[PDB]
DNA sequence: TGCCCCCCCTTCGGTGCTTTGCACCGAAGGGGGGG
């Protein structure tokens, strides 16, 4: 039925009128699926009839359902979303099941006809004019419009949620210890009552709901575990994905291979030690969906490595709240993190990944922090509270770091664990120059014009060298300069640049890039013993500066 | 009693910024708070028609022990129309920086007993998460002046001026300014004499509805040059790029005589003696950066800017300015929290203490210029913020070149 | 031939710098998942 809660108000964009756009033809069984939906929609009010003075339209049609012999009804209302007022979303994330703690008694309810159950605020109706067709031949249509909540109408998911939760809000109130999840028209219900009392609390729940408009068909009401529930499977001490099936193919694409990464993405919530970076560097570069790609050695690699850890069952355990959260952390190689969160050890709440790179040049000391900080806000959405965190890196290494580099950082309480490979620095510049160690004045011009340039440098023993450089930038010969030196130089050197961006990024001490260069920098910086690198300002005549600027020209 | 007629500036809408997650102690008291709020009217439940969003957090004052509702105004601050436009705004007095002591009051509760223009209250709304999304946020918009937005200060000036006369009237030498929800109270008094004033302003206000800040202590940190016996090329050349840098702020600062002492590719670690005219040039620059900078003076027309450097052993320098070079104020502020452990920390109460210097100088905060990643600014901050205004700031990776202010 | 939300990975384009490329950042394309 319909709802009898207040319309919410809605309003077109200032300026706009409504859609005004034909319908296009279906299937027979798409005509017959819908004047079923739609005589019916109409005797129970959820749709009227309506003819020539309303001047606008919008095309429809219907798609099957997961549930076999039900069907559902679309209208494409893409142009009406473009014309109507912008909404606040009151989604505002997804609950998890590592989230829930453990219930005595627990129910799983769907509200049928969810979005036909809530009326449509009245002055706005007209502008969900469409047409209905019957197979385009000997009949043009007739024409209805929404009395409910459109089902591809930009403003129906909220507007069903904020009507879902005033109709909820007495009955929380209500019943304090009775914990309701709800998500769009499904509500989780879990109590510490005996099944006696819960089972009274669910069908005064769902008559509360009956007298507001909301069916609670019983096909949808589960009663027994395991509960289906957000995708997952919900044991009394326990909780699973629902089964993860990958593609298999002899030929890829970047389409599978899109699909295939985000399958893995999905299972990483709850499978350890998942990786997708050498087959997501097959989608780079590429330009078609269609587009064939023939898997690396190393992506068949890392493929065969997740298809193995996904053949082990698994499961997550629910949240214990008198005690504490603790995340561990694992390096894995080539920018790629995964994590554990759990309460009691080799009990896991659930897993992840991190392996975005943030900029052109960083470390995995950073790295690590970045980890942390995506660990520390999933925990609060999920649990409300940060984890203790258990990290693969020396209390010497992290306090090596927050000295020596001039940012603010900082990460919370965390205890070492030694998992190799721990997290290192993999050099460190001296804070004073080094005695006996030969001084490098290094310098490197280029032409804004045309594309060439030089690097070079000279030297406090007499040493100097200039090498040309072909389609380079300003920056590049600087750092190229940098390169010679330490190309040429003993495993300790003292070096003298004037660029500060050479400087900026040598300081941060990266140990990866997406620059070969920058590259190729940092392999010569981890092979030598010591190393003291110096700014001076350019074109001041400073002794050695001025001399390599001389010979760059 | 009628609303005043609010508008944004010409052509720009409503704030429409994402709730961040918010931990179990900060959703709890702000679902406390705020329900109260709607049984008192202040506040009325909306929902997603609505379409404009600012960020809600509290923050808890360890001296008070009770959670303080913080709503994020910077973006609907930045829209609203100016108020010295149409001139209800409140002028800075130039006796505050002078006083002994000073005494921050937080004063927002008076805005709430004056409505709110009806066609104006829908840009305020805010979302209160839930742990887990059990629930979609709730919505809730005001009905009165709210806390942090910078019309209440202006539409209420007419109000707290009456309000505040008698005590003004009996203590002539206290200098009383409003910043936004706070009052700034200064004057000579002795330590404990002070307070009791403080306690008295306080009971004529709960009758109708921090900590002691001491500026005359602020000091100023300028630049020094080192002072050494013996002088490496490596020293010289530290020197020579750290006078170059600073003439861009003074003038006739030289290098001339300084910088052909290294004429010559040479030894970093090579010990080259001073001239006569290089020891000349060095005292000299000494004094030019002993006083300050002669011709430069505050502009309220434009936005004040301030740097900070992190520098190690908890120490952090900054400088406030307004056109590149021309540094008001170079400061240095040292942390006290103990263990020397948290530089987040460190930094949110640094930009805190300076933000609270402009407003007792100049009766507004700066922009800042943060020396920190944004995703490690974002993950913390809100844990140690104590203030009920909130800068705007921005973030920079600059590496030193020169240790310019150590 | 529809809608709304979260996530990850890749690409693109706008901003500001005592720049002439570069690094950063937010939006938008693809994918996963939920209803
Ligand atoms: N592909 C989809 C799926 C759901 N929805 C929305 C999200 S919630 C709402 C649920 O619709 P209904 O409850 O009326 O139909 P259901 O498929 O749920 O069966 P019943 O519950 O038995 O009535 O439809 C959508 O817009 N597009
Ligand atoms: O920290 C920056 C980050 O915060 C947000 C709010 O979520 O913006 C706030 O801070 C900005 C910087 O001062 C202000 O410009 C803005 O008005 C204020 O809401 C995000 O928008 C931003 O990414
Ligand atoms: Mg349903």
């Amino acid at each position: 039925p319909i709802s009898p809660i207040e319309t919410v108000p809605v309003k077109l964009k200032p300026g706009m009128d409504g859609p005004k756009v034909k319908q296009w033809p279906l299937t027979e069984e798409k005509i017959k699926a819908l004047v079923e939906i739609c005589t019916e929609m109409e005797k129970e009010g959820k749709i009227s009839k309506i003819g020539p003075e309303n001047p606008y339209n919008t095309p429809v049609f219907a798609i099957k359902k997961k549930d076999s012999t039900k069907w559902r009804k679309l209208v494409d209302f893409r142009e009406l979303n473009k014309r109507t007022q912008d909404f606040w979303e009151v989604q505002l994330g997804i609950p998890h099941p590592a989230g829930l703690k453990q219930k005595k008694s627990v129910t799983v309810l769907d509200v049928g006809d969810a979005f036909y159950s809530v009326p449509l605020d009245k002055d706005f109706r007209k502008y969900t004019a469409f047409t209905i067709p019957s197979i385009n031949n000997e009949t043009p249509g007739i024409r209805y419009q929404y009395n409910v909540l459109p089902m591809g109408w930009k403003g129906s998911p909220a507007i069903f949620q904020s009507s879902m939760t005033k109709i909820l809000e007495p009955f929380r109130k209500q019943n304090p210890d009775i914990v309701i999840y709800q998500y769009m028209d499904d509500l989780y219900v879990g109590s510490d009552l005996e099944i006696g009392q819960h089972r009274t609390k669910i069908e005064e729940l769902r008559q509360h709901l009956l007298r507001w408009g909301f069916t609670t068909p019983d096909k949808k009401h589960q009663k027994e575990p395991p509960f289906l529930w957000m995708g997952y499977e919900l044991h009394p001490d326990k909780w699973t994905v629902q089964p993860i099936v990958l593609p298999e193919k002899d030929s890829w694409t970047v389409n599978d291979i899109q699909k295939l990464v985000g399958k893995l993405n999905w299972a990483s919530q709850i499978y350890a030690g998942i990786k997708v970076r050498q087959l997501s560097k097959l989608l780079r570069g590429t330009k078609a969906l269609t587009e064939v790609v023939p898997l690396t050695e190393e992506a068949e690699l890392e493929l065969a490595e997740n298809r193995e850890i996904l053949k082990e069952p698994v499961h997550g355990v629910y949240y214990d709240p008198s005690k504490d959260l603790i995340a561990e952390i694992q390096k894995q190689g080539q920018g790629q993190w995964t994590y554990q969160i759990y309460q009691e050890p080799f009990k896991n709440l659930k897993t992840g990944k991190y392996a975005r790179m943030k900029g052109a040049h960083t470390n995995d000391v950073k790295q690590l922090t970045e980890a942390v900080q995506k660990i520390a806000t999933e925990s609060i959405v999920i649990w409300g509270k940060t984890p203790k965190f258990k990290l693969p890196i020396q209390k010497e290494t992290w306090e090596a770091w927050w000295t020596e580099y001039w940012q603010a950082t900082w990460i919370p309480e965390w205890e070492f664990v030694n998992t190799p490979p721990l997290v290192k620095l993999w050099y460190q510049l001296e804070k004073e120059p080094i005695i006996g160690a030969e001084t490098f004045y290094v310098d490197g011009a280029a032409n804004r014009e045309t594309k060439l340039g030089k690097a070079g440098y000279v030297t406090d023993r007499g040493r100097q060298k200039v090498v040309p450089l072909t389609d380079t930038t300003n920056q590049k010969t600087e750092l190229q300069a940098i390169h010679l030196a330490l190309q040429d130089s003993g495993l300790e050197v003292n070096i003298v640049t004037d660029s500060q961006y050479a400087l900026g990024i040598i300081q941060a001490q990266p140990d990866k890039s997406e620059s070969e260069l920058v590259s190729q920098i940092i392999e010569q910086l981890i092979k030598k013993e010591k190393v003291y690198l110096a700014w001076v300002p350019a074109h001041k005549g400073i002794g050695g500066n001025e001399q390599v600027d001389k010979l760059v020209s | 009693i009628e609303t005043v007629p609010v508008k944004l500036k010409p052509g720009m809408d409503g704030p429409k910024v994402k709730q961040w997650p918010l931990t179990e102690e900060k959703i709890k008291a702000l679902v406390e708070i705020c329900t109260e709020m709607e049984k008192e009217g202040k506040i009325s439940k909306i929902g997603p028609e609505n379409p404009y969003n600012t960020p809600v957090f509290a923050i808890k004052k360890k001296d008070s022990t009770k959670w303080r509702k913080l709503v994020d105004f910077r973006e609907l601050n930045k829209r609203t129309q100016d108020f010295w436009e149409v001139q209800l705004g409140i002028p800075h007095p130039a006796g505050l920086k002078q006083k002994k002591s000073v005494t921050v009051l937080d004063v927002g509760d008076a805005y709430f007993s004056v409505p709110l223009d009806k066609d104006f209250r829908k840009y305020t709304a805010f979302t209160i998460p839930s742990i887990n999304n059990e629930t979609p946020g709730i919505r809730y918009q005001y009905n009165v002046l709210p806390q942090g937005w910078k019309g209440s200060p202006a539409i209420f000036q007419s109000s707290m001026t009456k309000i505040l006369e008698p005590f003004r009237k009996q203590n002539p030498d206290i200098v009383i300014y409003q910043y936004m929800d706070d009052l700034y109270v200064g004057s000579d008094l002795e330590i404990g004499q002070h307070r009791t004033k403080i306690e008295e302003l306080r009971q004529h206000l709960l009758r109708w509805g921090g900590y002691e800040l001491h500026p005359d202590k602020w000091t100023v940190q300028p630049i020094v040059l080192p002072e050494k016996d013996s002088w490496t090329v490596n020293d010289i050349q530290k020197l020579v790029g750290k006078l170059n840098w600073a003439s861009q702020i003074y003038a006739g600062i030289k290098v001339r005589q300084l910088s052909k002492l290294l004429r010559g590719t040479k030894a970093l670690t090579e010990v080259v003696p001073l001239t006569e005219e290089a020891e000349l040039e060095l005292a000299e620059n000494r004094e030019i950066l002993k006083e300050p900078v002669h011709g430069v003076y505050y502009d309220p027309s434009k936005d004040l800017i301030a740097e900070i450097q992190k520098q190690g052993q908890g120490q952090w320098t900054y400088q406030i300015y307004q056109e590149p070079f021309k540094n008001l104020k170079t400061g240095k502020y040292a942390r006290m929290k103990g263990a020397h452990t948290n530089d987040v920390k460190q930094l949110t109460e640094a930009v805190q203490k300076i933000a609270t210097e402009s407003i007792v100088i100049w009766g507004k905060t700066p922009k800042f210029k943060l020396p920190i990643q944004k995703e490690t600014w974002e993950a913390w901050w809100t844990e140690y913020w104590q203030a009920t205004w909130i800068p705007e700031w921005e973030f920079v990776n600059t590496p030193p070149l020169v240790k310019l202010w150590y």
